[PDB]
């Protein structure tokens, strides 16, 4: 927990964050959790899927 | 901090040169021993030769360069060779001066070449006089100083350890530990 | 090996802003919270960090020690290998007024 | 040191500087106004030098970081002090800069043209340009203001022009180049400048004379009256300033004085203090000089002595309680003297009050700091300046030279059986030294067996450090417990935080180390090698081979050798190839051998391989 | 320079993109793209297939937790790219070793997917518990909201269910629909899941410097809540010394007499 | 070699008494202590055992004097001292002597009667001992490397002298 | 004299660049001499 | 964001113009005996710590003595950054360098 | 005397407490 082999040293912003729509939003999402299907990730990917289902659909 | 750079170079810590070459010629003195026994080496031709393999270093190096411009130098001390130091030609300065000892075979000191060159002379004896001179050329390129070995402490420790052999007295002029005390 | 591995080597939060390791100290966190290492040299008092519109704190800015007083700031703080008579030796210069300051990459 | 746990930070340079009394005050954990350092019962006192925001004493917690005695860093306070007071180590420059300034224009009595001149030549060597530096003196046209302020301005002018030059090519840095040529080079100046600076009597700027300013060992100045010829030049001078509209020296007036000399001087102490280009373009300020607070150090740096039974007062805590009873004593003072006054007339009095005050407060500062500068009371408790050169001095017994770990002592004994690069360790020392081996697949055989031996037999192992960065001793633990461990040595982590890492085994000494071999005096770099360890059964002394007598200068009458045992594989390969006895058959300082056989081997040499012998 | 000091604070803390109210749905846009560059470690068993090692190592355990460098929630990263220690066309790049241990390290640059919610973000959630001083909620059925009994409007009335909870009632009298809107009060990070506390009720208010006179009863709410949350959970796991009489009596605390 | 310790009661009421004191008693300690808190003449102590015990009065409590050396010891001779008194007699200052058995150890320097001088290097055995004509084997060796620098004839001439006396 | 050469480099403003063999064993870093006369650096084949 | 982007480009310009081409490069061909020290060392470090080994370990157990043997059929994926005294630099693969 | 030295691990070089000590006794 907090290691440097866990955590990185420094995390630094190169450019301001630039806004993406409902449709590219839901790009990435099922373009991710197919990427990462194929440990402790699997309860992440549980969650993503949920955000994605809520983007589209109703729970 | 002063120490071999990279470079041939004696440098403080701060990057500041302290000398341009080792003693001038960037020689290891844990090396420098068998380098002016010619018979020994010549004796042993075969023995150095598969030692200091030069088939894996052909490729990485330079064969004429350097031993063009030896001659070159070779050829104005001999004709100042009477004249004095001062009115001595400053046209080519040594070998080692203009080419980098581990990348050019013959940039070795004017001393050793010299003594070399002497040596084939006045030694006339399947080895020829010719490829002698190649082994004993690499046998001084193998014999450098390695960049990073700590030259400052090394020559501190060679005036330090000896100078306890002179703390006895005498047995007119200041001797020993309080002379190199002055 | 022998002047710091088996001596004295301590593994010693700095923070990046002043370069100090006497500053830095471990945050006291709420029942759920997790402590984070906060320098107390150059985080705010949170009541003195007073306000073009008003601007928020994004929460994980503010940081409380053991008397109870919130901060505001002072989070750029890493980790660096040093021998332990660095940090006696800072805290000595402290004493007589004089401060160390140590340049840590990367920024 | 652990290769499981690496760090991606690194501390490039360190820069000196002076901390402000502003800054010291927001750092700060408490503030210390307490003489006493515990209440009855055995608690510390509230706002005493033992406060718990000072970090975690006597079994209590840190009331700043919350943590115990073990995890605490230790925090740092501070004490106010009630009147400024001079800092030790800078007096004697503050007192320059005092002597060297005028007490009516506020500026140095050295001409301003001449000031600017030193300004000029130390701004251009910042960077690394000595020979502009000397240019500068080529540069020339009683003198008229509007005829100086011209060579003022071209030699400023030369000086912007010198420094974007050799800015545009690779002469010099933003941050400016610098040499030890270029430091003698600026050494000689600041010399120079104080020289002449200390020189001038009367000002060149404004013509009154100043009172000179005299010193005693101690931290206190004292102002010399103006002689009957100066008297009468402030009176003649006197009309001129109008048209524009041994007596004891408080530190207030002296820190006052200075305060406007530093403002109207700022262009030259800018690089007067500055020995490369000021970036932070920070104000140099005369309160640098002067100490309004005093940093208390963490209870960790100063907790009580304890030798046996006696539990021993820390000598800092002692010298911090006499600030703090001073200083309670000056704010009292200073509350009778808030009180009144319509009466005065006998003002020599409140002025006596005010000197002991003061003086006593410096003398407890100067107690703390530098005790060589502190009045004798009938040895002293030694300061923070005596601590850091006790004998050789802290850098010199703590920093330079260190005691370690992992290494062993003990008398050498010849022997002609072990390897010329070996060493005959006793068993005595190989169950008690210990090399963190992690356990892989390659040695996970060879390491369950060491585990299962633990650490009483020989090859064993003492601790085991889990992937998890926790220890496991095998010290109390019988063959059963010891067996369970060693089964579970390439068990694959659960946690994910972790599973980069692999557990190690603190195994024994084995016949495959490298040892750092050491005879004092260690007069040449031979006298340190890296020798082989041979573990020799039923042996009390450390054994080492004839062809080591030379080098070490180690002769078997009773010797002593120490044993260092590195604990990673990059410190081994040093000892293995570079530091080896074998590489060092020859000696640097002439080349010569300095390993051989000596006096039964020679011996036996001239039978061996005599002809006669068959 | 009075002001030229606390100017670079204010710059500091400053809400570098704001989130938009689009589409004449009244929800703000919060999830952002953001390029960042990380300072990361690669353990000796990656250093054949160096990506994996930045991706299971620091990148993995970084989704679906929140960073406070990028002021958000980290949906998840796209392409990823190891900066090269050599300055040079090959897929062989070379990164620093540290002098004492095998582990590497190297610079990386990847493009973040971040949920970055600020205060006053109008935002939607599904009604997951409901008590009588609080309202909980779901953004996009996974991030944790909730509406404290003060920041609900005072024309609003809860009612206790019997027999299997219980149920808010609106201004016009009827119970609460299964989506809510609210406006964003504060984003709870230190914890361990992340919180937004909401807002369903919304400077010129100064009647004779009335604004700045505090009502006392109102205030009295909000801080006494506040309160009795702080101790009732301080309570919790408090070890009190086991007290004998000099007697062979042990010392009950029980405010109730009887059982 | 022997050693001899005063154990002394000083540090004007007599508080640390001689003896154990009653209801506290830590654990075998009467296996190196007798009834009077004297140990027994002949006992062997390794540093930490108890070398005598007394019970003082502003304590409370039965406490020892530990023994405390890397070398253990066999206890030879224990005195009671109770002087400087008139009448008031009372014991307070004890004398202890330890025997410390040496026997010759790999270290241990030897020499003979001409400052030839040595450290014992082995304790050779016997059988790898050199062997004599006689049946002998020798008690010391000495190096013939040492007598060329050193010029000790003496101890040469003492040799042949001591043999013809022997037999 | 320890605190005396500490006061001049207060007094200059100092940098310490750590590049002598002293002041590397003062911050605990590796010492430019020999093998701390370069860099080590893992070729990597995963683009 | 922004003050961070140029930091970024100034670190990264440096340290090409301190990168000395492979071309250009001047220094020994030969590996000198502390470069041989560290690499065997560091080498011996990654193998402890599972890093993938290029050589057949016959029953090796030592960590050095497997980095020697990779050293000896030059599979040490290492390279060496040789620094010249104003910072600039050369960097030489194990596999290129000459082994004695 | 030797006995002494025997055991003393070193803190620096010998000492200059001798006639060093009464160079070192002469300003620049
Ligand atoms: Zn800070
Ligand atoms: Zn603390
Ligand atoms: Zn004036």
């Amino acid at each position: 927990s907090a290691t440097t082999l866990n955590t990185p040293v420094v995390i630094h912003a190169t450019q301001l964050p630039q806004h993406v729509s409902t449709d590219e939003v839901l790009q990435f999402l099922e373009s991710f959790i197919d990427e990462k299907e194929n440990t402790n990730l699997s309860s992440s990917i549980s969650q993503l899927k949920r955000i994605q289902r809520d983007f589209k659909g109703l729970p | 901090g002063v120490h071999v750079s990279y470079d041939n170079s004696i440098r403080d810590a701060d990057g500041t040169l302290v000398q341009f070459m080792y003693g001038g010629d960037a020689i290891d003195i844990t090396k420098e021993s068998h380098m002016t026994q010619f018979e020994f080496c010549l004796d042993n031709y075969y023995a150095l030769l598969k030692k200091y393999n030069p088939s894996a270093l052909i490729e990485h190096l330079d064969v004429e360069s350097a031993l063009k411009y030896s001659k070159k130098t070779l050829k104005y001390r001999k004709k100042h060779s009477k004249e004095p130091h001062y009115k001595q030609s400053v046209k080519y300065d040594p070998v080692l001066a203009k080419y980098n000892p581990a990348k050019y075979l013959g940039s070795v000191s004017e001393n050793f070449q010299d003594k070399l060159e002497s040596f084939l002379d006045k030694n006339s004896k399947g080895v020829n006089e010719k490829k002698f001179r190649a082994l004993m050329q690499l046998k001084y390129m193998r014999s450098l100083i390695n960049p990073g070995e700590a030259v400052g402490i090394i020559a501190s420790q060679s005036v330090g350890e000896p100078s306890t052999q002179m703390t006895l007295n005498t047995f007119n002029v200041t001797l020993g530990i309080p002379r190199l005390r002055e | 090996d022998r002047l710091l591995n088996s001596s004295d080597y301590t593994q010693a939060s700095v923070c990046r802003e002043c370069g100090s390791i006497l500053t830095t100290q471990q945050s006291v966190p709420r029942i759920g919270s997790i402590s984070t290492v906060c320098c107390r040299r150059c985080s705010m008092r949170f009541e003195d960090a007073k306000k073009g519109e008003k601007i928020f704190i994004d929460d994980s800015q503010i940081w409380e020690d053991g008397q109870g007083n919130k901060f505001v700031g002072g989070n750029e703080t890493t980790t660096v290998a040093i021998p332990f008579v660095l940090k006696y030796l800072d805290s000595e210069l402290s004493a007589m007024g004089i401060r160390l300051r140590y340049n840590v990459e990367p920024k | 040191m652990d290769i499981s746990k690496p760090v991606g930070s690194e501390i490039t340079s360190v820069d000196f500087g002076i901390l402000t009394a502003k800054e010291i005050r927001n750092l700060s954990a408490k503030q210390i106004t307490n003489p006493t350092v515990l209440d009855n019962l055995g608690h510390p006192v509230s706002g005493g030098l033992y406060d718990l925001a000072l970090g975690a004493f006597l079994r209590n917690l840190c009331s700043t970081c919350g943590l115990d005695e073990k995890f605490c860093p230790g925090h740092q306070g501070h004490i106010e002090l009630p009147v400024p007071c001079y800092n030790p180590l800078f007096f004697n420059q503050l007192y320059i800069y005092l002597r060297a300034s005028c007490l009516f224009c506020h500026h140095f009595r050295l001409k301003s043209v001449e000031v600017h001149r030193y300004a000029c030549k130390l701004r251009l060597l910042q960077y690394g340009l000595i020979d502009e530096s000397y240019k500068l003196d080529e540069i020339t046209l009683d003198i008229s203001s509007t005829l100086l302020n011209e060579l003022k301005s071209k030699r400023s002018e030369y000086v912007d022009m010198a420094i974007a030059k050799a800015l545009s090519d690779g002469r010099t840095t933003e941050r400016g180049s610098f040499t030890a040529t270029v430091n003698d080079e600026r050494k000689k100046l600041v010399h120079e400048f104080h020289k002449k600076l200390l020189s001038r009597g009367k000002c060149d700027n404004c013509g009154m004379f100043s009172p000179k300013f005299r010193k005693d060992g101690f931290t206190k100045i004292f102002e010399t009256a103006l002689n009957e010829k100066q008297i009468t030049n402030n009176r003649v001078k006197g009309f001129i300033r109008q048209d524009m509209i041994s007596t004891y020296i408080l530190s207030t007036e002296v820190k006052n004085i200075l305060d406007t000399v530093f403002r109207k001087e700022q262009c030259v102490l800018q690089y007067v203090f500055h020995s490369r280009p000021n970036l932070s373009r920070k104000l140099v300020k005369a309160d640098s000089f002067f100490m309004d607070v005093l940093v208390v150090p963490p209870t960790r740096f100063r907790l009580p002595s304890k030798l046996g039974e006696e539990v021993h007062e820390n000598s800092q805590n002692q010298l911090l309680s006499k600030v703090l009873t001073t200083s309670l004593l000056i704010r009292d003072l200073n509350d009778d003297l808030s009180k009144l006054k319509v009466s005065l007339e006998d003002r020599r009095v409140i002025f006596s009050r005010l000197m002991n005050a003061f003086v006593t407060i410096q003398n407890d500062v100067n107690a703390f700091i530098d005790s060589t500068k502190a009045q004798g009371r009938t040895v002293p408790i030694p300061g923070v300046k005596q601590a850091l050169e006790k004998k050789e001095g802290l850098f010199r017994k703590h920093m330079m030279g260190k005691r370690v770990n992992y290494a062993a002592r003990s008398v050498i004994s010849p022997d002609p059986n072990i390897e010329t690069n070996e060493i005959g360790v006793p068993p005595v020392f190989a169950v008690k030294l210990t090399y963190p081996e992690p356990v892989t697949a390659y040695n996970i055989a060879e390491l369950r067996q060491a585990v299962i031996n633990g650490p009483d037999k020989w090859p064993g192992a003492t601790q085991i450090q889990n992937e998890d960065g926790s220890l496991v001793s095998l010290i109390g633990m019988s063959v059963e417990q010891r067996k369970a461990l060693a089964n579970q040595l390439l068990t694959p982590s659960s946690n994910v935080s972790t599973h980069t890492l692999n557990k190690k085994v603190y195994r024994h000494i084995k016949n495959r180390d490298v040892v750092l071999m050491n005879r004092q005096p260690t007069l040449h770099k031979a006298s340190m090698m890296g020798h082989k360890v041979r573990v020799l059964p039923n042996e009390k002394t450390l054994r080492l081979h004839y062809a080591n007598t030379g080098a070490y200068n180690a002769d078997f009458d009773g010797d002593e050798m120490n044993m260092h045992f590195p604990q990673n594989e990059n410190a081994r390969a040093e000892a293995l190839n570079l530091a080896n006895t074998d590489s060092q058959y020859l000696t640097p300082t002439s080349g010569s051998p300095v390993r051989g056989l000596i006096q039964d081997h020679i011996s036996a040499g001239v039978w061996l391989t005599s002809k006669d012998s068959f | 320079n009075e002001n030229r000091e606390t100017a670079r604070f204010i710059k500091k803390h400053k809400k570098q993109v704001t989130n938009p109210i689009d589409e004449k749905n009244g929800t703000s846009n919060c999830i952002v793209r953001v390029p960042i560059a990380l300072y990361v470690s690669l353990a000796p068993m990656y250093l054949e297939n160096p990506l994996q090692g930045v991706m299971k190592q620091h990148l993995n355990p970084l989704v679906m937790k929140y960073n406070n460098k990028v002021g958000g929630v980290v949906l998840g990263y796209e392409g990823l790219k190891i900066l090269d220690a050599d300055p040079l066309d090959t897929s062989e790049k070379l990164i620093k070793i540290t002098p004492d241990t095998p582990f590497g390290f190297t610079w990386c640059h990847v493009n973040l997917y971040v949920w970055q919610p600020q205060v006053g973000d109008v935002l939607e959630g599904y009604i997951f518990i409901q008590s009588a001083s609080h309202i909980g909620l779901l953004i996009h059925d996974a991030f944790n909201a909730s509406i404290k009994k003060n920041n609900i409007p005072v024309d609003w009335t809860f009612v206790h269910n019997d027999v299997e909870l219980g149920h808010w009632v609106d201004s016009n009298g009827e119970p609460i629909d299964g989506k809510l809107r609210f406006t964003v009060r504060n984003v709870h990070t230190t914890g361990r899941v992340v919180s937004v506390d909401g807002t369903l009720i919304s400077y010129n208010s100064s009647r004779s410097q009335a604004e700045s006179l505090p009502i006392v009863s109102n205030k009295k709410i909000v801080f006494d809540d506040e309160v009795s949350i702080e101790n009732k959970e301080s309570h919790k796991e408090l070890d009190l010394p086991e007290v004998k009489e000099d007697n062979g009596s042990e010392i009950v605390y029980e405010e109730n007499t009887s059982e | 070699m022997y050693k001899t310790e005063k154990v002394d009661l000083a540090l004007d009421p007599i508080t640390q008494h001689f003896g154990f004191g009653n209801d506290e008693w830590p654990k075998e300690w009467l296996e190196k202590l007798d009834e009077d808190g004297l140990p027994y003449i002949g006992t062997y102590v390794e540093e930490g055992d108890p070398i005598c015990a007394y019970f003082d009065d502003t304590l409370n409590k039965t406490k020892i004097k530990t023994y405390h050396s890397s070398e253990p010891a066999y206890i030879e001779e224990v005195n009671l001292i109770g002087d400087e008194s008139n009448k008031f007699q009372e014991l307070q200052t004890v004398s202890i002597k330890y025997r410390i058995r040496r026997t010759p150890q790999i270290g241990d320097k030897f020499s003979s009667r001409h400052g030839q001088k040595g450290v014992c290097s082995r304790k050779w055995p016997t059988i790898d001992m050199p062997f004599s004509e006689t049946g002998i084997q020798p008690d010391i060796i000495i190096n013939p490397h040492a007598f060329p620098s050193r010029m000790t004839i003496g101890m040469f001439v003492e040799s042949l002298a001591g043999k013809a006396g022997a037999l | 004299t320890t605190c005396q050469f500490l006061t001049k480099a207060v007094l200059d403003n100092e940098r310490e660049q750590l590049d002598s063999p002293s002041a590397r064993i003062v911050v605990g870093k590796l010492n430019n001499v020999g093998t701390g006369s370069f860099d080590v650096l893992a070729k990597v084949p995963n683009a | 964001p922004e003050d961070f982007q140029q930091h970024e480009q100034i670190r990264r310009k440096t340290l090409k113009e301190k990168a000395i081409p492979k071309d250009q490069r001047a220094t020994t061909p030969y590996m000198t005996k502390y470069e041989r020290a560290r690499i065997l060392g560091t080498r011996a470090l990654q193998i402890s710590m599972n890093a993938p080994v290029f050589v057949d370990l016959e029953g090796e157990t030592d960590p050095l003595r497997i980095a020697m043997k990779e050293l000896a059929e030059k599979k040490i994926p290492l390279v060496i950054r040789r620094y010249l005294p104003d910072g600039s630099f050369e960097d030489w693969s194990v596999e290129e360098l000459i082994v004695d | 005397e030797q006995s002494h030295k025997k055991t003393k691990q070193a803190v620096s070089y010998d000492e200059p407490d001798e006639d060093e000590i009464e160079t070192m006794r002469e300003a620049e």
